[PDB]
């Protein structure tokens, strides 16, 4: 009976307060839109754990069994109410056949209208209840709505629940250990949650941690194919081997003279040896005791041979001691394992020992001598061989035999497998494949490869076994994993709309409305054929969005394609422009954290001091990169702001030629700023210390002021030397001199232009109290720099591989001798981390500080001065800029020159008139039909041909393209008429 | 040098991919691969960027009319040839002339053909209007006019440039067909180039190698 | 990369999208206009000077 | 250890500082005392049923009572008088809490 599951089944994972604040966790969770169980007493699993939902109305339901069997065989639990008083607990009670009551007790506790929420769990020996009491008015199913189950009290019983039943229309249903995040308010209870195991909607929420995600493409996770089935590939290799022979032997060689046997061609069942109880000792290094059973080696060598009681340890490998001197020594990287029995009872003076050699032996060698003394040949030098002390009538001076299984995992034909059972070989089909110990996923394909008769497998650049000869049959097959990749969801936004589509990168549509495209299969999108100017990225130009409503998928278009009328005889001319400003924030400090070493990783710890003076010089070179940082920032930004060496200040009176400064003149009625920056400032919103900079808040405001109103009162001169004060019609007249333009269309077109000046300034108001994209540079640097902090933070809560992440804890907790071992990993982990953070910080100081000098430079070259470079001080011919303070950042308010209206004329590379071609000094020759003129280049002015502005030189039999003309010379007029 | 192969590299199917156990262990060191993978999309992301602002600052496609009337300059070997992709002959040239473990290599957002169309767009837009078409609207200007101007631009007057255009247009296509016969017989031009993507190529292949090393 | 990027980007520009005046910055010599062309991972100009 | 100059001067590795401002230290208040909060002494254990009891059993009906959430009080038992002998073996007496 299925039904649908908004938020329910959602409790507290701990007692911690936290207000206005995300936090995500996971846990034994009800998953959202899980259809529960429905009823109107079944026994049903506790696999995971259950979630009750319970509709009561007359108390009907009194109490439940919990447990594994719930047959009075274990502690089950019991929970009852008289009406006047409350016995709980896992009582081993005289249940009846079907517990109930009339109408080795570890736990003492014996003490529709409204919908009854219960928890009932178990975790670490200590019982959690929850529960929550609300009403409602509905019968069919659960309402809308969310409720956090609160733990009420916590029970110490310590049983197993895997069985329970109701004791009496109620719901169950199944907890699983999904990732799950949480919401708090502000007054710390939870208010909804969102499970990122339903959809990649959720997905994307949960891994950008907030319940709005902004429109765009993010990676969640990675798609891979899980293995649909298992092969066992092992070679015909049935034939037994005889472990008997070593293990149930009667007859062992001394260690003067041990005896080696290869073994091949046989089968290992370690599992009856293993199991036996027969080895006291079972000491495998380069291998497992337990995993014994499904290795297969190539070649192995059996060595048996006799040692003493206290010479145990000595074999092993690196190891010493007169065995493993002068004797017989191990490997220092020997793989595999010792087996060695409490032979006191099965093992006289049979047995020997060398005392004097030479030198040491090397591993697995046999050294034979029974003469040759080392100083004292039938001199005072004799037998250097003695026998051991043993007898039969004679714990530590009694023997213990000694048996190694050296496993030489060398690549070679295998011989000694493991039992185990081969299967079918299926092929295009990743499973969990094991072709003589290699294991992996991937397909096994028909090869052509040409394998020599000696070549047993082949291999790739990675090392990895590329090709794998099949034991059975003779026969080479590549080894290829099948599909994978990082799983991408494309979301047009939770403001919107809650319908995504999902991106499947390199993968074919054959392993997964479905689309497939270069970047791989797209599902949940629907393809479109049409193009449009994209936002969101899928890759190869393909790209997605959310029109009439559904998702779109098409490829991106180019750009609005214009297909330019070029010609031989053809032009425009602009002859309207408009004064568009653009708002160009560059970021160009940041925080001037510092970080001590002590404090960070371990503040106020003794141990953690000593045992960090033995790592050197580390801290005082992280404190001066961290110092070196600090100034850094400090002189970028004295390099971007304190260029001027004179603090200018404006007059009284603001007649700045009719433009509306006020938006960009400082307000003293805080911060001397003006009202565009206080909107920025509003707009724009442990060891570890935020030292101040050395210009302020109020400094800095002070010093842009500064800047600006020098600027916008003496044009470039405060800049070049002495401030020379200009008028602004001539500023603007000089600005207009440095694009092409002259000032006689200025001061024609000067009212016009200062209402667009005007009304331009307010729609950069508009835009930048609106749309908070412009200042996006600064948002991402502040981000980065917090987020980067919160993670240097969130480290100090991880472990790092250590027992736990609280040194306080740790050095109450443990030893000093393991606190040491286990300081060194935190100190590793958390040094670790604070050398990324301070490369990372190095790294955003090296971008910031060019990002500084690129806007030094445009500002001291556009502010202080006038830009001329194309597209460097904004779009089209630029003509002045004005700075603003910003936090960590500056923006520049660039005036340029664009044109808006044109007209199609007739042009010629060049006139003549009488025998001579003409030139222009500054401008372009043009025409509109049946009149020729001669205009700017960047304006349409069309004035007569007058030798103030044209030329004679040369002939016109030689240049190409010229035209006739009359031209005009402003002297011919003055002598003729 | 322009851009990276985007190299997208994910932390755990990099370091021990398909092993849970080693998932849970690598968990225990708090975020260092996931800040690792946030960072090396970071990269990735930035080199789109650095793509864009690189080759994508039009916001339109031009293209030149059937007649290649430039004047006399020869361009069908720097512009794109529509007989094959929309590549030219020296671009042709320059693609001939120069040549599966958790590191997956994410397609650039602008494949060749779209980097050969915004080349396209770009150059045409630059040979038909000069700089009209990256100051305001596309203002169509005779060559020979826009050779005027760039001469009028270092100080030296266009009457000699009308007088010796026949010879310079010569010297132009004279000097397109040495740059043919230089990127095609040698090929170290490119060599920053190839340096940078081998480079890239040695650190992947380090990258690979030290699942080797022990 | 990036800072060469940049470098690029400004070049192109401003020597394709314009005429840069600075000596040595468009090749040596004096500039007259580039061309940009299509290549792997890169671009190459052909300065006119 | 002497003065701030001197500090700056073994702090720079060096007998001559030149002008400027650096960090010798970290000046840190050191904690003045410790406290110590833990819940009430209430959820006592019936500790006075085992350790201030009346009545005891035999040696062939030695019972085990499982009490839970109970609070250790060992110094009564550690200092009575009523109780001649306090010999302890698995851990120290003095160390029982
Ligand atoms: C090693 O030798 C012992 C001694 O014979 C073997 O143990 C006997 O085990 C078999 C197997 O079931 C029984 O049928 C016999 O009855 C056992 N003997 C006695 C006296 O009860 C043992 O199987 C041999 N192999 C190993 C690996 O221990
Ligand atoms: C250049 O374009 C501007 C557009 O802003 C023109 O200004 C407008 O003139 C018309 C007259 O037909 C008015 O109706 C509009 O209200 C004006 N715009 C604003 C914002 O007030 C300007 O006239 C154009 N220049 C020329 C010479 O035509
Ligand atoms: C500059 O523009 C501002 C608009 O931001 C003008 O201020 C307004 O002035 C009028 C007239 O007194 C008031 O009714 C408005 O309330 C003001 N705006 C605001 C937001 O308060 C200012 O007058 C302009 N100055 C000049 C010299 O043109
Ligand atoms: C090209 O420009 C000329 C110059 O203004 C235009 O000639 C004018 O036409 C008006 C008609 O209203 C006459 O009153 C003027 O005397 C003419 N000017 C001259 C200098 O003769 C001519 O009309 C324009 N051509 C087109 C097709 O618009
Ligand atoms: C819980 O299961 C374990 C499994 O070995 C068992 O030993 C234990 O006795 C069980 N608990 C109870 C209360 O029986
Ligand atoms: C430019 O091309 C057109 C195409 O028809 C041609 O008529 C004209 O003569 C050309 N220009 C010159 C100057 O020859
Ligand atoms: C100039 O002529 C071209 C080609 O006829 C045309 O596309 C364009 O719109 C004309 N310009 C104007 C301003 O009408
Ligand atoms: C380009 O050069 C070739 C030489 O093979 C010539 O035939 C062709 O006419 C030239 N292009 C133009 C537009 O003149
Ligand atoms: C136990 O009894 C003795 C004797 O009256 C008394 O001193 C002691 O305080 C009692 N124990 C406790 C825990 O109060």
């Amino acid at each position: 009976a299925y039904t649908n599951s908004f938020t329910r089944g959602v409790y507290y994972p701990d007692k911690v307060f936290r207000s206005s604040v995300l936090h995500s966790t996971q846990d034994l969770f009800l998953p959202f839109f899980s259809n529960v169980t429905w009823f109107h007493n079944p026994v049903l699993p506790f696999n995971d754990g259950v979630y009750f939902a319970s509709t009561e109305k007359s108390n009907i339901i009194r109490g439940w069994i919990f447990g594994t069997t719930l047959d009075s065989k274990t502690q089950s639990l019991l929970i009852v109410n008289n009406a006047t008083n409350v016995v709980i607990k896992v009582c081993e009670f005289q249940f009846c056949n079907d517990p109930f009551l009339g109408v080795n007790c570890t736990f003492e506790y014996v003490s529709f209208k409204n919908l009854r929420e219960f928890v009932f769990k178990n975790i670490d020996g200590y019982f959690k209840i929850y529960s929550k009491h609300t009403p409602i008015n509905l019968v069919r199913d659960l309402p809308q709505g969310f409720s956090a189950l609160e733990p009420l009290v916590d029970l110490p019983i310590g049983i197993n629940i895997t069985r329970f039943q109701t004791l009496l229309a109620y719901y169950v249903g199944y907890l699983q250990p999904r990732t799950f995040l949480l919401k708090y308010n502000e007054n710390g209870t939870i208010t909804d949650a969102v499970d990122c195991a339903l959809d990649p909607l959720s997905e994307t929420k949960c891994t950008l941690k907030s319940f709005t995600v902004e429109k765009g493409i993010y990676q969640t996770s990675n798609f891979r194919v899980q293995p649909t089935e298992s092969i066992v590939r092992f070679p015909n290799i049935t034939n037994l081997c005889p472990f008997g022979e070593v293990f149930n032997a009667t007859r062992f060689a001394s260690v003067y003279a041990w005896n080696r046997k290869r073994i091949s061609n046989c089968v290992a069942d370690y599992s009856v040896l293993y199991n036996s109880a027969s080895f006291s000792t079972f000491k495998c290094y380069g291998v497992s005791p337990t995993k014994l059973n499904d290795l297969c080696f190539t070649n192995v060598y059996a060595d048996s041979f006799v040692i003493r009681g206290d010479e145990v340890r000595q074999i092993a490998p690196g190891q010493t001691g007169k065995i493993a001197d002068y004797n017989y020594k191990l490997p220092d990287d020997f793989t595999g394992c010792v087996i060695a029995w409490n032979s006191n009872n099965l093992d006289n003076y049979n047995y020997l020992y060398r005392l004097f050699r030479k030198s040491n032996l090397k591993p697995f060698e046999r050294d034979i001598s029974t003469e040759i003394y080392q100083a004292g040949e039938g001199f005072n030098c004799y037998f250097p061989l003695q026998s051991y002390g043993f007898q039969p009538t004679n714990v530590g001076y009694q023997p213990y035999r000694v048996v190694v299984l050296s496993f030489e995992l060398l690549h070679a034909p295998a011989t000694v497998c493991g039992p185990k059972k081969s299967t079918n070989l299926v092929k295009n089909k990743c499973v969990n494949f094991n072709f003589n110990g290699l294991t992996g996923t991937g397909v096994l394909t028909e090869s052509n490869k040409k394998f020599l008769p000696f070549q047993q497998f082949g291999r790739d650049i990675a090392d990895t076994t590329d090709a794998v000869r099949d034991p059975q049959t003779l026969e080479i097959l590549d080894i290829t994993p099948c599909s994978f990749g990082g799983v991408s969801v494309i979301t047009p936004g939770t403001n919107t709309s809650n319908e995504v589509a999902v991106l499947y990168q390199d993968v074919n549509c054959t392993e997964v409305n479905v689309f497939q495209t270069r970047a791989g299969c797209l599902i949940g999108a629907e393809h479109v054929n049409n193009s449009y100017e994209c936002d969101i990225p899928i890759g190869a130009g393909i790209c997605a969005s959310y029109q009439t409503q559904s998702i779109i998928a098409y490829t991106m278009s180019l750009g609005a394609e214009n297909s330019v009328a070029y010609s031989n005889n053809s032009i425009a001319i602009p002859t309207n422009f408009t004064i568009s400003v653009t708002t160009e924030i560059l970021p160009v400090s940041m925080t001037k954290t510092s970080v001590d070493c002590t404090m960070y990783i371990c503040g106020d710890s003794t141990e953690c001091s000593n045992l960090l003076l033995q790592y050197g010089s580390f801290c005082t070179q992280l404190n001066r990169a961290l110092t070196g940082i600090a100034v850094e920032q400090d002189k970028n930004t004295q390099e971007v702001f304190a260029q001027v060496k004179q603090i200018y200040k404006t007059p009284p009176i603001k007649d700045f030629g009719g433009f509306n400064f006020s938006q960009i003149l400082p307000d003293p009625s805080k911060s001397k700023r003006s009202f565009i920056e206080d909107l920025l400032f509003n707009k724009v919103t442990n060891g570890l210390t935020v030292l101040p900079p050395l210009l302020t808040d109020e400094m800095i405001a002070q010093y842009t002021s500064a800047l600006l109103a020098g600027t916008i009162t003496s044009g470039w001169t405060f800049g070049a030397g002495a401030a020379l004060q200009i008028p602004f019609a001539m500023q603007m007249a000089y600005r207009f001199n440095g694009i092409g333009v002259t000032q006689n269309v200025l001061y024609e077109n000067q009212k016009l232009i200062a209402n667009q000046f005007n009304s331009a300034i307010g729609k950069i108001q508009d835009s930048l109290s609106s749309t908070a994209s412009a200042l996006g540079k600064l948002q991402d640097v502040v981000n980065q720099n917090a987020q980067a902090l919160n993670t240097l933070v969130k480290q100090l809560s991880s472990n790092f591989g250590a027992i736990s992440s609280v040194l306080n804890d740790i050095l109450s907790r443990l030893d000093p001798p393991e606190a040491e071992v286990q300081i060194d990993r935190l100190i590793t982990g958390r040094l670790q981390s604070l050398q990324t953070y301070v490369t990372q910080q190095l790294i955003r100081a090296a971008e910031i500080r060019a990002s500084a000098n690129l806007a030094a430079t445009k500002m001291s070259e556009c502010v202080l001065g006038q830009s001329k470079r194309v597209d460097f001080c904004g779009k089209g011919y630029h003509l002045m800029s004005f700075p603003q303070s910003a936090p960590h950042g500056v923006v520049f308010l660039h005036v340029t020159y664009v044109p808006a209206q044109e007209k199609n004329f007739t042009t010629a590379p060049a006139i003549c008139h009488d025998g001579k071609a003409h030139f222009p000094r500054e401008g372009v020759f043009v025409s509109n039909g049946t009149h020729w003129f001669v205009t700017q280049r960047n304006f349409y002015e069309p004035q007569i041909i007058t030798t103030d502005n044209t030329f004679v030189s040369g002939n016109c039999d030689v240049v190409i393209g010229i035209v006739n003309n009359t031209v005009y010379d402003p002297l011919q007029p003055e002598l003729d008429s | 040098p322009v851009s990276m192969t985007k190299t997208s590299v994910d932390c755990t199917m990099y370091i021990c991919g398909d092993s849970t156990e080693c998932s849970n262990l690598l968990l225990q060191y708090g975020s260092f691969c996931t800040q690792l993978n946030r960072a090396l999309t970071g990269i990735a992301v930035e080199q789109d960027k650095n793509t864009q602002e690189v080759f994508a600052q039009v916001k339109q496609i031009y293209k030149t009319p059937p007649i290649k009337d430039f004047g006399g300059f020869n361009f069908s070997q720097i512009l794109p040839d529509p007989s094959k992709s929309k590549r030219s002959f020296i671009e042709d040239l320059l693609f001939n002339k120069v040549t599966f473990n958790g590191l997956t290599v994410l397609p650039p957002l602008l494949t060749d053909e779209m980097i050969a169309q915004y080349t396209s767009a770009l150059l045409a837009g630059t040979i038909t209007s000069g700089w009209t078409f990256g100051a305001g609207a596309a203002l169509q200007i005779p060559f020979a006019m826009q050779m005027a101007y760039r001469f009028n631009g270092i100080g030296v007057t266009q009457n000699v440039l009308y007088e010796n255009q026949k010879l310079i247009a010569n010297q132009f296509n004279s000097a397109i067909g040495k740059i043919q016969d230089s990127l095609s017989s040698t090929a170290s031009a490119l060599g920053k180039l190839q340096d940078v993507v081998n480079q890239n190529a040695q650190a992947l292949n380090t990258l690979v190698k030290q699942l080797s090393s022990n």
